[PDB]
């Protein structure tokens, strides 16, 4: 065989690399940032119509200033959840204060490169960290099992990425309403998902100063699916 | 913590458990139970340093759980005093020892016959017709040599109990606030309610 | 590094087989016929010993059957040297229950926990795994005369007749056909040596290539006796039955 | 708070001729207070008999440690311990536990089952052997065993008469001491009968 | 210690030893659990190529976890055993620090947790098990099934089944199970559960185990004679 | 045996204003019955408008000062050069005295800012970590010949409005910048007098938004 | 090919195949450009975004006071080896009330590096940084390679098309190395340096990264608006 | 420190004194000794004055991730037991803690437990801790029924506050009050015992002892 | 937890306009007993800096090395070892003061009162003083043991402040050491005769004076002393 | 050290 | 102990 920290002759992680292609497999997650929160939206992609579309948890609570939607072998998230979540817990603990968007990010990114012969592997999931800080107001960031971190004003992950990315680049303008960023999210996830959208196989999420990290309820949700099918055969 | 005591009998095990809990000056509760179930048939009353009596009789309970649940089988209360032992025995000669004295009160079913035993906290286990620990031995323990026959019933050991702690409540310094009675037979463990 | 030298002992095959278990047992598959035979009043432990030179000592030797603590014994198949490591495992397995509960240690517990320390090397350590096959003949309070087997994979299943070791599947037939339920141990002794005459490799069956061992409730009143066969004893039982 | 002296209790040893006896107290107390009076100090593991005066935790620990040993010495050894080899084994175990010891005074009684030969000895809670002819002595009334051993023994007596010998050193010395007492046994000890007689001795 | 990373990504990004595991579990005996309005029934195959069995002491298919919670699986034998063990302590050791027994998803969460920890370890193979978690929550009347696989992922099924010819099996309780009506009462359940095992099974007779789980730690394994009257009813009907 | 405690004694005193706060300190620095310095500043900027002294044991001081400096360094390199407030630094001290619980820092600190509202702000701690946010606090030696006048003069405590027949309060009032710098030197002076271990010199370090101003003045030398 | 398995097999040829692959990620890597004068030395850095959506990777971090780097190849790494800088500065501080040198800054990095090149199961770091710095003998300008081979310079430029700044610089060597009390004249040198590796793209408000130390000027991070007066 | 809490009708009361001390010497009047783990969980403090400060803001984190973790807020056996179980682990180590852990759920209703420092834990109706515990339950005893309103139980505990904090010298500064019901705790204001003694006395016409 | 066995007395020191000076006896006492009289206290790090030790020799000898050691170690891939990179006495003095509180906090520490006396690069005075507890401070006149009670009084008649150290020149501030010295002679019954003076000047650099002699002693009235109040003879 |  |  060969070694897990090895370098590929172009100059990358050979297992970076192929963690990279676990999360291309996995089911597409949205996120954007406007001036009036970040929304974040996933596909659950249920593999039977048995299994209980409400027990698929891909939107999690970090704290009450940020979320977080995964994309690829979700199970491997569970950790760096607990991770974040005690991050920013342990960071109020000594510091009174709500934990910056970017120094949670940091965190996690910091456990993604601890793999080798520490864990046996890196990480087969992607994270979308929705939230709000007083210094740096309304923030998106995509973690990748690199340990590398980038800023977005809107992202997608997953098997549908590539197109939602380009859908992201001509919708996104920096004037964008919460409720415009809901319906974008619907729209591009209704574009790029197998099955055809409602609210049982797709989740909404936003994070907002005044209210906090909200997972939508399936009624909620089912209310703009509406607004938006009738919005677009409006023109 | 201060008085427990137990008296075996022809088909049952009785334990009788003050209900104060005093710290310093002040008796801070009067409705203290003593007691766990470590299994349907088997009871254990403790007594000794605050804090340790409630973490060793839990941990014990919680082992005796896992043993049920992993063979489908309670254990003979025998076998529950021996594990038990062997755990004080272990803490003695470690840093900081449980300072725990318990009774165990159990009918074993394959045998049909109570058994009681008194365990200190060295690790000192003892088969008795009748125990009591702390200082509550100095008064029961002369008075059911007297008093108690290993033929009685479950009623008759109920008034020899009485007996006990009328006795204990005339001649202890402390006021323990009464006690909390449990029988353990073949039908399992209940709570007398009026004592 | 090493890693060009690991053989990997705890990996699956594309199939969802374990490699290294698999190979164990076929191991297992040349070594000497065991045989267990469980009936209502005791239990019959038989096992062929390996190609039997003429100049071994006969009288002082053990090479299938152990005694663990007064109430089990286990027939062997297989490494004789990775058998006594697991036998000693098992001996003090039993006397930390007895320590513990001033109780005999019920015989699946021993079982499970023989059977739990051979999963332990098929899932992690990178070690090969034990190559022994191990036939149980216990009695406890509980249920009584009980027979097991434990194999390298570390499964271990429950028996009223088995066989480990070679010829397995003929001896499995044979056993299948002439075993009942209200059978004695006399019986069961006559069924375990008829079995291992048909189905074994060597021209006839001798004393000198037997272990022969019953626990039965044969001593005085609601006791049970375990009885390692002689070499004498073995000769007479062979002759009794006539088998010679 | 002397570990020694917590419980209380006595066991004596004496060889005759062709036999052995062992004998011990039944009372187990703490201080003042008397708790059981059916706490017996002597055990056997096959024909080798052990006697443990001291701490009663630790008298319980050691026969269940003895026990766990003697069991595995006859598994691989195909045979039951004999008294010279135990002796040895409980020195070893004492011995380890040097600088934490058990608070116990061991007696070994026996006879070897090949030579015939009566055997006893004795030993501190460290491990000391102390092997003798005649008896060894232990617990809380050992000062009065050692008076009324060392005045009543003669060898080569007969088991009816050691019996009478014995059992009148272990009641005399029990009755000299608050910890001790409460009732007794002896074993006599034959090359392959054994005989165990329960006192009637003064109940205070 | 044993450092090796056996569980790796390849190429394609595929953690083999994880797909491997599952070969394992396709290979076991078929488990199903079938959650009815008021009851959950595991239902779980028995291979018929073992006869001379003592069915008496033979480990059984269905493991209690707690009083209330119960563990089927299908793949390795030696495997379960371990995730069992583990499962029963968390059990214990959560009703000693939250003074509560555990929920069935919070103890479907912790053996996820194991499963998965296994995957990105040193030294270790990941689990050849998918379990099937059943039971009710303290003080609660709402059934609960989990599944859980080797990966580590986890999540809850009106109905679901696990092992060999599992697919047959799950295609049958897709068409035969309303969402909008599940089993009303326990032999309705248990009928559904021993039907979808009859598609796979072979013969009714000791092939079958099934064991009813009601609220308020109320478990009971169903006797050979009280299965056999289920398969004989089925049967009768399917003549038509 | 090694007793690995001393006492170098001096005395400190914070003030919160309006829009401002104050922490003084003497500059003696004592063993026993000797001087060792009559100018040994224990009152230090740590950035952040954060002023800060650790009074009793100097080594254990100097110890604390020295890692809650370094504290703040790295909450700047770890949160992109977020300035820590007032209440943060105060959460972080008490995690730094607490980490020696079973072997204390033996020493009375005291930190001075803005809240993150611009109001000057006081925080004291005991020397395992217990802190409690005031207007007012003195700390060492002469911490109790100093507190009792504190709250007459600037809490206005037992002090009653005339004619009112000691029913209406003296109503509550923040003070200038000059007020309080007069009752920082008549409290020094005051104990300067009385204790022994007082004197030599005063270093007040003042905290307003436009960053930490010092004032230095003589006390007695004997 | 057969002797890039690991960092710890040497080529036929006397080769480490692993350290030169880790040399490849540098050169993938954005362009960053350092530069010095007598009183003052300059980071300039070319952040990359990975879409119009993303933000621009941040190239520049702050080590000390008086000393930080940019980084180009993997970003991570760049992080665990500030933060050891991070350390060995305050290290140095606390204990000896000594601002640490640049040239040990580099010997330690150097040291640092070489270790994960020797050991089985390591990897060697797959990032090259500039350190500058100004300490008691005046400004510094360090070149760090993750072989371990750090090499003190006027200037230099490290990423994809590096040559074109490099050429550029060994050009206005005479120049720049005379810019002395005037940052702003530096800093314009290092971005027409910079400006020589840009190929289709030019330097924008959110795209530019400088860094300055110097004499009486700590080590800061000008990014955004700040950097717009020398676009 | 005197602090008490009593379980009636209308939920829980709380109250307790703002009084620091350092032997003799009065550290401070302002102390909070009331910590606000969440909107229905209320921890008290007596003792070690960092002990306590420390160890309930440490059990506030806990009791966070409890609910990130098992998305439900935590019960009140569990967060006393969380506390129980820490101080037990640092028995011996000579931490000084007298706690009662006060709140509502769904499950328990309205609950309180003791927890001090040596391991004990206790549920019950009625408990005082501190040094001034034994003058509080004086008042609190003698007067308490289940049957009383909102408006007497806050009296009730406000005047056995300040029963204890004339009487021990090691109690005083002022009364802080809370009240928890099904819907959470509500806070009853900061009461001077400056002012209280007085207002008290006289509209009460009790505290004769003292030169009016 | 140690207890002293070999030791040292009072090292005493002070500023100057351009410099500063340091001093301390050659005796190493075993108790009572006056045992070794050869024994150097002031140990001059490079060109610009004197450390003087008092407590525990055994000690001494250790953070003599631990010195030495630092010069080799400051020495290692410096070009500047002899110029802007050489070691000034802030930092030698922050390694000491490290050292020692750490020892202290460990339980087992280094018996000794340390001053260290130098020149910084930039001309400025350096002179800090730290002990076994590693409690610190500075002062224009610092002294250890019986000079703090009996040198610092004297020293501070010609340095009260820090505006008197521009007008004290190097023979007023050596003639101040050098009368203390004889003082502690005098009145220190673990002192010698035989001493060791340093001056450091940031002008004519580093000046190590050995086998110095107390002299000018006042004992001529002795003669006059009879008995202890009535004797006339 | 301060005490409630 | 037993002495010598
Ligand atoms: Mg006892
Ligand atoms: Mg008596
Ligand atoms: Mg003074």
């Amino acid at each position: 065989d060969r070694g897990v920290s090895t370098f590929s002759p172009e100059g990358r992680l050979f297992q970076v690399e192929y963690s990279l292609e676990a999360i291309k497999l996995g089911s597409t997650a949205i996120g954007i940032a406007t001036k009036e929160g970040v929304v974040l939206g996933v596909e659950k992609r249920a593999t039977s119509p048995l299994l209980e579309s409400d027990s698929i948890e891909k939107i999690v609570e970090i704290d009450r200033h940020i979320g977080c939607a995964m994309s690829g072998l979700t199970a491997d998230a569970r950790s760096m959840i607990e991770h974040a979540r005690t991050a920013a817990v342990t960071h109020n603990l000594y510091y009174d204060e709500d934990i910056n968007v970017e120094s949670l990010t940091q965190s996690v990114c910091d456990l993604a490169l601890r793999f080798g012969e520490l864990m046996s592997r890196p990480f087969g999931v992607a994270l979308l960290i929705a939230g709000h800080d007083a210094d740096d107001g309304y923030q998106l960031f995509h973690a990748e099992p690199s340990g590398t971190f980038y800023r977005y004003n809107a992202k997608a992950i997953g098997s549908g990425s590539e197109g939602a990315q380009a859908e992201l680049l001509n919708e996104w303008h920096s004037s964008l309403t919460l409720k415009e960023a809901e319906l974008l999210v619907l729209k591009i996830l209704k574009q790029v998902m197998e099955e055809k959208l409602d609210e049982n196989n797709a989740q909404l999420s936003c994070i907002t100063k005044q209210d906090g990290f909200k997972i939508y309820d399936n009624e909620k949700t089912a209310e703009l699916i509406k607004e938006l099918k009738e919005k677009e055969a409006a023109e | 913590m201060d008085i427990i005591l137990g008296i075996r009998v022809q088909d049952s095990v009785i334990l009788a458990s003050s209900k104060a809990v005093t710290r310093g000056i002040s008796v801070l509760k009067d409705s203290d139970d003593k007691t766990r179930q470590l299994s349907p048939h088997t009871l254990m009353s403790f007594a000794g340093e605050a804090g340790d009596t409630v973490q060793f009789a839990e941990y014990i309970q919680a082992n005796i759980q896992l043993y049920s649940i992993r063979e489908d089988y309670e254990l003979s209360p025998q076998a529950v005093s021996s594990f038990v032992r062997q755990e004080l025995a272990k803490s003695i000669r470690s840093r900081r020892p449980y300072q725990v004295n318990v009774l165990i009160g159990g009918y074993d079913k394959k045998k049909n016959k109570p058994e009681l035993y008194q365990i200190d906290y060295l690790g000192t286990k003892v088969e008795l017709p009748y125990g009591a620990h702390g200082y509550s031995g100095f008064y029961t323990f002369s008075l059911l040599d007297h008093h108690y026959r290993p033929d009685m019933t479950t009623e008759e050991g109920l008034d020899l109990l009485k007996l006990c702690v009328q006795e204990l409540e005339k001649r202890m310094p402390m006021d323990f606030k009464g006690v909390i009675v449990k029988i353990v037979d073949k039908d399992g463990i209940r709570q007398v309610d009026d004592f | 590094g090493s890693r060009r030298y690991d053989s990997r002992t705890t990996i699956f095959s594309p199939e969802g087989r374990l490699y290294q278990v698999e190979y164990a047992l076929e191991s297992i598959s040349h070594a000497g016929t065991a045989i267990g035979i469980m009936a209502s009043d005791g239990i019959v432990l038989a096992a062929e010993r390996k190609v039997t030179s003429t100049l071994l000592e006969q009288d002082t030797s053990t090479e299938k059957l152990y005694k663990l603590n007064d109430k089990i014994a286990v027939a062997v198949a297989g490494l004789t040297a990775d058998a006594e490591i697991l036998i000693n495992t098992a001996r003090i397995h039993a006397q930390n229950y007895l320590k513990t509960y001033n109780e005999d240690i019920p015989v699946e517990i021993l079982v499970r926990r023989l059977s739990d320390i051979k999963q332990g090397y098929t899932q992690h350590g990178g070690l090969r795994p034990f190559g022994v096959s191990f036939i149980y003949a216990g009695y406890d309070d509980r249920y009584g005369y009980q027979l097991y087997t434990s194999n390298p994979s570390g499964n271990y299943t429950g028996w009223k007749a088995i066989s480990v070791g070679a010829n397995t599947s003929a001896a499995q037939t044979l056993l299948q056909m002439d075993y009942k339920d209200d059978m004695k141990v006399d019986d069961a002794i006559e069924l375990a040596l008829k079995t291992l005459s048909k189905t074994t490799d060597s021209s006839a069956l001798t004393y000198d290539r037997l272990e022969f061992a019953t626990i039965r409730k044969g001593a005085n009143d609601g006791e049970v006796y375990q009885k390692i066969f002689k070499p004498q004893e073995i000769k007479d039982i062979l002759v009794k039955t006539g088998i010679t | 708070s002397d570990p020694s002296s917590i419980n209380g209790g006595i066991v004596v040893a004496m060889t005759g001729k062709d036999c052995v006896a062992i004998a011990c107290d039944l009372r187990l107390g703490s201080q003042s207070l008397g708790v059981s009076n059916k706490f017996e100090k002597i055990f056997h593991y096959g024909h080798v008999f052990l006697g443990i005066t001291g701490l009663a935790t630790d008298v319980t620990t050691l026969n269940e440690m003895f026990r766990y040993k003697t069991n595995l010495y006859k598994l691989k050894e195909e045979r039951a311990i004999e008294p010279e080899t135990f002796t040895q084994l409980v020195s070893s175990s004492l011995y380890e536990r040097r600088f934490g010891p058990y608070f116990v005074g061991p007696v070994v009684a026996g006879i070897n089952s090949k030579s015939g030969k009566p055997f006893i000895a004795g030993f501190d809670l460290i491990g000391c052997i102390d092997e003798a002819k005649d008896f060894i002595v232990s617990g809380t009334a050992s000062d009065q065993l050692f008076g009324m051993c060392e005045s009543l023994y003669e060898p080569n007596l007969e088991p009816e008469d050691l019996f009478e010998t014995i059992s009148q050193a272990l009641l005399n010395a029990a009755d000299r001491d608050a910890l001790s007492g409460w009732g007794a046994v002896v074993y006599i000890i034959k090359k392959d009968e054994v005989v165990k007689r329960y006192l009637k001795m003064r109940q205070d | 210690g044993y450092d090796r990373a056996l569980s790796i990504f390849s190429p394609d990004g595929h953690i083999f030893q994880v797909e491997y595991a599952l070969e394992a579990v396709k290979r076991g005996t078929c488990a199903v659990g079938v959650k009815g309005k008021n009851c959950v029934v595991l239902g779980c195959e028995r291979r018929s190529t073992l006869k001379l069995q003592d069915t008496r002491i033979t480990p059984s298919k269905v493991s209690k976890i707690d009083s209330h919670v119960v563990l089927s699986f299908s793949g390795l034998n030696a495997d379960s055993r371990i995730l069992i063990e583990k499962a029963r302590v968390e059990a214990q050791s959560h009703r000693l620090t939250l003074e509560d027994p555990v929920t069935v998803e919070y103890l479907t969460r912790y053996v996820a947790g194991v499963q998965q920890r296994y995957t990105q370890s040193g030294g270790v193979r990941p689990f050849g098990v998918s379990t099937l978690i059943a039971g009710f929550d303290p003080r609660d009347d709402e059934p609960k099934l989990y599944q859980t696989e080797p990966s580590g992922i986890y999540s809850s099924w009106s109905a679901q089944t696990i092992g060999r010819n599992s697919k047959t099996v799950r295609e049958f309780l897709e068409k035969n199970y309303d969402r909008k009506e599940p089993p009303a009462t326990v032999e309705e359940c248990v009928k559904l559960t021993v039907r979808s095992l009859l598609e796979v099974v072979q013969t009714g007779a000791k092939n079958i185990e099934i064991t009813v789980v009601k609220p308020d730690s109320d478990i009971v394994a169903l006797s050979s004679e009280e299965i056999n009257q289920y398969v004989t009813q089925i049967e009768q009907e399917k003549q038509e | 045996q090694f007793n690995p405690y001393g006492d170098n004694g001096g005395t400190i005193l914070g003030i919160a204003g309006e829009d401002f706060a104050v922490l003084a300190g003497d500059t003696r620095n004592i063993t026993d019955y000797s001087i060792n310095s009559r100018y040994e500043p224990k009152v230090f900027d740590c950035g952040d408008n954060i002023v800060m002294s650790a009074n009793g044991f100097a080594a254990d001081g100097d110890a604390l000062v020295k890692r809650f400096k370094n504290s703040v360094k790295w909450y700047h390199f770890d949160h992109n050069d977020k300035k820590l407030s007032i209440n943060s630094a105060a959460r972080n001290i008490q995690h730094l005295l607490y980490g020696k619980r079973f072997f204390p820092y033996y020493v009375h600190t005291i930190i001075a800012g803005l809240d993150e509202d611009g109001k000057g702000a006081v925080y004291s701690f005991d020397p395992v970590g217990s802190y409690e946010r005031e207007q007012c606090r003195a700390g060492g030696a002469a911490a109790s010949l100093i507190m009792p006048f504190l709250d007459n003069q600037v809490n206005f405590k037992n002090q009653y409005e005339p004619g009112t027949n000691g029913k209406v309060k003296k109503p509550l009032k923040y003070l200038s910048v000059e007020e309080v710098i007069k009752l920082v030197r008549d409290s020094f002076t005051s104990a300067t007098e009385r204790h022994i271990q007082v004197g030599d010199g005063l270093e007040i370090l003042i905290v307003t938004k436009d960053g930490v101003r010092k004032e230095f003045y003589e006390l007695k030398r004997d | 090919n057969n002797y890039d398995g690991d960092t710890v097999t040497f080529s036929p040829t006397g080769r480490l195949f692993q350290v030169e692959y880790a040399l490849e990620a540098i050169k993938q890597g954005s362009v960053t450009v350092g530069l010095r004068s007598n009183t003052h030395a300059v980071l300039v850095a070319l952040k990359r975004n990975a879409d119009e959506l993303s933000s621009y990777q941040k190239k520049i971090i702050k080590c000390d006071e008086h000393m930080g780097l940019s980084l180009a190849g993997l970003a991570p790494d760049a992080r665990v080896l500030s933060n050891y800088l991070r350390q060995q500065c305050n290290y140095s501080s606390l204990v000896f009330n000594r601002k640490l040198a640049v040239e040990r800054a580099g010997h330690l990095l150097c040291d640092k590096a070489q270790k994960n090149t020797q050991s089985y199961g390591g990897r060697p770091y797959g990032v090259g940084l500039l350190i500058i710095g100004y300490d008691k003998s005046g400004a510094h300008l360090l070149e760090f390679q993750p072989s371990g081979n750090v090499t003190e310079l006027y200037g230099t430029a490290i990423g994809a098309r590096s040559q074109g700044a490099k050429t550029y610089l060994e050009r206005t060597l005479d120049t720049f190395i005379k810019i002395d009390g005037n940052p702003d004249e530096l800093i314009k040198a290092g971005v027409e340096a910079i400006s020589q590796s840009l190929r289709d793209e030019s330097l924008t408000v959110d795209n530019l990264s400088i860094a300055i130390v110097g004499k009486d000027t700590p080590f800061t991070i000008y990014d955004g608006e700040a950097v717009a007066k020398y676009i | 420190t005197t602090t008490l809490a009593f379980r009636f009708q209308g939920g829980i009361i709380v109250a307790v004194d703002s009084r620091a001390t350092a032997g003799n010497w009065v550290a401070s009047q302002t102390v909070k000794k009331v910590i606000e783990i969440n909107p229905f969980l209320l921890g008290t403090m007596a003792g070690g004055a960092a002990d306590c400060q420390f160890w309930e803001t440490w059990l506030g984190s806990q009791c966070r991730l409890h609910e990130l973790r098992e998305k439900e807020r935590i019960s009140v056996a569990a967060a006393s037991k969380i506390l129980s179980n820490l101080v037990y682990q640092y028995k011996g180590a000579g931490l000084s803690m007298g706690t009662m852990i006060c709140g509502y759920t769904r499950k328990e209703g309205p609950t309180i437990y003791y927890v001090d420092s040596d391991g004990t834990r206790l549920k019950g109706d009625i408990f005082c801790v501190g040094s001034g515990q034994t003058f509080a339950y004086g008042v609190l005893d003698s007067n308490y029924k289940w049957d009383l309103s909102v408006e007497d139980a806050l009296y009730l505990g406000k005047r056995s506050i300040l029963a204890a904090a004339h009487r021990d010298a090691y109690s005083g500064g002022s009364v802080n009050l809370y009240h928890v019901t099904e819907d959470g705790w509500i806070y009853h204001g900061n009461h001077d015992v400056g002012e209280l003694f007085w207002k008290v006395k006289e509209e009460e016409g009790s505290f004769n002892n003292v030169i009016g | 937890t140690q207890q002293p066995i070999v030791t040292g007395t009072s090292v005493i020191s002070m500023k100057y306009d351009n410099g500063v000076i340091i001093a301390a006896d050659n005796l190493g006492s075993y108790g009572s007993l006056l045992r070794f009289n050869g024994v150097e206290r002031l140990i001059p790090v490079g060109d610009n800096t004197v450390v003087g030790i008092s407590g525990d020799i055994s000690d001494m000898q250790h953070i003599e090395r631990l010195l030495k050691d630092l010069v080799t170690e400051n020495a290692y891939d410096n070009p500047l070892a002899d110029a802007e990179e050489a070691l000034e006495p802030s930092y030698i003095f922050e390694y000491l003061a490290t050292v020692m509180y750490q020892r202290r906090s460990k339980m087992n520490p280094l018996w000794n009162a340390i001053i260290v006396a130098g020149v910084q690069s930039n001309g400025d005075q350096f002179l800090r003083y730290v002990n076994l507890l590693g409690v610190t401070y500075s002062s224009p006149t610092l002294a250890t043991g019986f000079g703090a009670h009996m040198a610092n009084p004297l020293l501070r008649k010609v340095v009260d402040r820090e505006s008197d150290i521009p007008k004290t020149t190097v023979q007023v501030a050596e003639e101040a050491i050098v009368n203390a010295m004889r003082v502690l002679y005098y009145r220190d019954a673990r002192s010698s005769r035989n001493f060791s003076l340093a001056i450091i000047d940031k002008n004519t650099g580093l000046t190590f004076k050995k086998n110095l002699q107390v002299e000018n002693m006042k004992w001529d009235f002795a003669k006059d002393i009879k008995g202890y109040g009535t004797q006339k003879i | 050290f301060l005490w409630x």
